[PDB]
């Protein structure tokens, strides 16, 4: 996982435009509608019962703003981001109980946000450079599993 | 399986789609080239480049199978058998690889149909892929 | 699909296994669980200490799940179809977990039937756990 | 790659007891049957058109020894592995065409192997340290494609 100068610059620029709140309910939902068996880890949360009920399920749109947070967060630290989700690997794992193939797939989920939301501006070397982020935060979010 | 909405929501996209078809499933490949270098292994042979000819023939050759597909959508691995066996006894590519284009399909289509590319239709257009894969993988062994 | 060749080469292995089945079985979930540590994110209510009778109860049915399937080689979709809507609608395990317990599984009867794991049964056990994980996974969405 | 102390110990003690030229044979060519597909890497090698004919083959059981002199180099220098395998990532990318994903079913049929040779000897702590070593060669093998 290393992304080039003009790859991090790319990573930046785009995501100065993003609405991290927004985005983030809108990826976790669309995880639980594309993949509706990650919903195993959300009876909490409520009605999940129709594409409608996720993705505008209060607790899913809450939710994902503590995902993207975590996520821009990360983005501040991509030489390191082993270190970075270190403690959130861990809690994915002990207390959640989260299988890490969850994090590739809400990953690419994310990367199709994008591009819905960035149309054009969302070119093929934006998205092979974000390719490399979700990757690289998925296998530090695995990373601690044990 | 495919869902009566499911095909609904396939035929809509795709037929917005519409003469785009070929654009966009070059598109794709392009996006999964640069996003995942490894799927470069099976086109030694190519200009992968932008603006490559043989991208963009590969790529409406791509998407008239998916249009073909959609034609006959109650009948995948009958209407796609010839291209199966060719899969399977010659171009030999690992199933992955197809995981990793029918993202990039889903991530061009997100970029050109905002109205249309809704949480229903992604999902029904993902499972579409999925079993168009399947098939594709099918007489591998 | 699963050749005569196959079928016969799967009744075979698992024949010669016959009561030991419970037993590989929850030596395959043990394999699994060491071998592939995130695999036991879906066991948390499981005690999984060692030796432990909760994942050899387990293997038992995991097992008796195979042998029933090995006997409805003809039809597993049909077979298994309780058992694939338990997994599609309670225990949801993400389809990439059943490649690894297959492999356990190999690794398993591979250590036990040093005459019967020849390249060709290794083949057709593989293809088999292969359409049996298929067939779990078919109602998933 | 990150196996323990102990690990380490019990990889090295098995690896001691290991028939190159069985395994090597045995693991190569159970990946042509297995998985036939991959014999499109391997035409060269001549007749390849049943298991006895791939498991009997010469040039198969001459690769299939060279494969496992390279991972003996990776059990000697485990704390390097992407060092010891980027010449020959370079080669199986840049020359010979060779998708990573091969490398992962190549480390699963070498663990299916050496279970089938060592049978209870090959315990589940033995199997886990070696599925160690495996995905570390494979994504070691993986790093230099481009
Ligand atoms: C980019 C990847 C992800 C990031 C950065 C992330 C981050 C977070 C954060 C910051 C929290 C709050 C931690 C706390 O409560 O102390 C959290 C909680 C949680 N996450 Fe993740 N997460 C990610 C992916 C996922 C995925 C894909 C799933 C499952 C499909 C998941 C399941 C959960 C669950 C179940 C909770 C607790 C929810 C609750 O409070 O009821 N996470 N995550
Ligand atoms: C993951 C562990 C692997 C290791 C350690 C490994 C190692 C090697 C070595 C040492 C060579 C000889 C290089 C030379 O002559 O300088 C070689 C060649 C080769 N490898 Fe691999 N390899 C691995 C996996 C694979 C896989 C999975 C495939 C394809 C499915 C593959 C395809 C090839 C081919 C086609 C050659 C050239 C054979 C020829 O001379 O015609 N390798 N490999
Ligand atoms: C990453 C590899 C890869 C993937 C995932 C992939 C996925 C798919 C999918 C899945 C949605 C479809 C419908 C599809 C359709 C086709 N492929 Ni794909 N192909 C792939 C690599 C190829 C290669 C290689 C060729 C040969 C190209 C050439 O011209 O040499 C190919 C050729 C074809 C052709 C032309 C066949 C012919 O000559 O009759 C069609 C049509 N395909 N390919
Ligand atoms: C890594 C996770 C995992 C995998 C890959 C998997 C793969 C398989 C395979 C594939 C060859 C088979 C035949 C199989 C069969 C079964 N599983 Ni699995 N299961 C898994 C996790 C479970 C869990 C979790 C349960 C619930 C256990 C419990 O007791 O709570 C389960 C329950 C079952 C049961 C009991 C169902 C019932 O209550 O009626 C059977 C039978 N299975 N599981």
């Amino acid at each position: 996982v290393h992304l080039t100068p003009e790859e991090k610059s790319a990573v930046t620029a785009l995501w100065g435009k993003v609405n991290v709140d927004e985005v983030g309910g809108e990826a976790l939902g669309r995880l639980l509608v594309v993949y509706p068996w990650t919903q195993r880890f959300f009876e909490s949360f409520g009605d999940l019962s129709t594409p409608d009920a996720v993705m505008g399920n209060p607790k899913v749109k809450a939710h994902g703003k503590k995902v993207l947070g975590a996520f821009s967060d990360g983005l501040a630290h991509l030489d390191n981001l082993k270190g970075t989700f270190a403690t959130l690997s861990e809690l994915h794992c002990d207390k959640l109980h989260v299988d890490p193939e969850n994090f590739r797939l809400l990953g690419n989920v994310l990367v199709c946000v994008l591009a819905h939301h960035f149309g054009k501006e969302f070119t093929p070397p934006v998205q092979a450079a974000y390719q490399k982020v979700v990757a690289g935060v998925a296998n530090a979010l695995a990373h601690k599993y044990h | 399986v495919l869902s009566p909405a499911d095909k609904t929501n396939v035929k809509a996209a795709w037929g917005k789609v519409g003469a785009h078809a070929g654009e966009y499933g070059a598109e794709a490949l392009e996006r999964m080239f640069l996003s995942f270098p490894t799927t470069k292994t099976y086109f030694p042979h190519f200009d992968l480049s932008h603006g490559s000819a043989q991208v963009k023939g590969h790529g409406k050759k791509v998407a008239d199978a998916l249009t073909n597909a959609v034609a006959h959508v109650d009948d995948m691995p009958n209407a796609l058998s010839a291209l199966s066996d060719l899969h399977a006894h010659k171009l030999r590519v690992d199933p992955v690889n197809f995981k990793l284009l029918s993202h990039c399909l889903l991530v061009t289509l997100a970029a050109h149909l905002p109205a249309e590319f809704t949480p229903a239709v992604h999902a029904s257009l993902d499972k579409f892929l999925a079993s168009v894969s399947t098939v594709l993988t099918s007489k591998y062994r």
